[PDB]
């Protein structure tokens, strides 16, 4: 999950 | 806490939040080499984009399930208006990167991609001929992530609706601060505030056109399609 990841970091 | 900017904060917040300038890989092209420079630009700006969104006053505000739902339907508006904005000096080529500036007869080296072209051009004239300013190109940019799919997000939804409304009006303040200060007559600022939000709809328009467009491409394989790139392609079908 590309997009998820980078919105938590 | 977005809530409780004024209109100088939010005007310096986006400024500050504005993702940088990519350049391009290094005769004339072929279908597929010029696609893969798009595509591989493209896929490069979106990582910048997701940092972006992040600094937008009140996004991250959102349940995240919001905040992926909403980077998934305004991606492609998002590139489209980034790079409308930096070719307005450059009458009649678009800038894809400082070292990447095209015009319509390249258009003509991919099958169907000079109609979309030729429309970028016709809002980046449009932006030239009204003097788009930076600040006002930072406000619509964010009317534009926040105004992608809200129409498609119960009680939380609701409830996600009503704050995604309020950050919008704020920024509908902000809009008409900035042509105030600019000393625009009261009639004036409206007349331009509506001028700058028809221009979304052409903004959407390019959009829907270009997402067909790559999929066809993508669908005649005539570019591989990055990870992140193709992630995003799909949730607009899917
Ligand atoms: C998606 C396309 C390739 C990637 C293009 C791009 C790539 C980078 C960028 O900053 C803006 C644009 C806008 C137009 C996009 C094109 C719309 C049609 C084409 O398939």
């Amino acid at each position: 999950n590309a997009l998820l990841r980078y919105l938590l970091d | 806490l977005a809530l409780s900017l004024t209109a100088d904060q939010m005007v310096s917040a986006l400024l500050d939040a504005e993702p940088p300038i990519l350049y391009s890989e290094y005769r004339p092209f072929s279908e597929a080499s010029m696609m893969g420079l798009l595509t591989n630009l493209a896929d490069r700006e979106l990582v910048h984009m997701i940092n972006w969104a992040k600094r937008v006053p009140g996004f991250v505000d959102l349940t995240l399930h919001d905040q992926v739902h909403l980077l998934e339907c305004a991606w492609l508006e998002i590139l489209m208006i980034g790079l409308v904005w930096r070719s307005m000096e450059h009458p009649g080529k678009l800038l894809f990167a400082p070292n990447l500036l095209l015009d319509r007869n390249q258009g003509k080296c991919v099958e169907g991609m000079v109609e979309i072209f030729d429309m970028l051009l016709a809002t980046s004239s449009r932006f030239r001929m009204m003097n788009l300013q930076g600040e006002e190109f930072v406000c619509l940019k964010s009317i534009i992530l926040l105004n992608s799919g809200v129409y498609t997000f119960t009680l939380k939804s609701l409830e996600e609706k009503d704050h995604i409304h309020r950050v919008l009006d704020k920024i509908t303040d902000t809009l008409i601060h900035l042509m105030a200060k600019a000393g625009l007559t009261l009639q004036q600022q409206h007349q331009r505030l509506a001028q700058l939000l028809l221009i979304l709809s052409h903004i959407r328009h390019m959009s829907n056109k270009g997402m067909e467009h790559l999929y066809s491409m993508k669908c005649k394989n005539v570019v591989p399609l990055y990870d992140l790139l193709l992630e995003m392609l799909d949730a607009h079908r899917l």
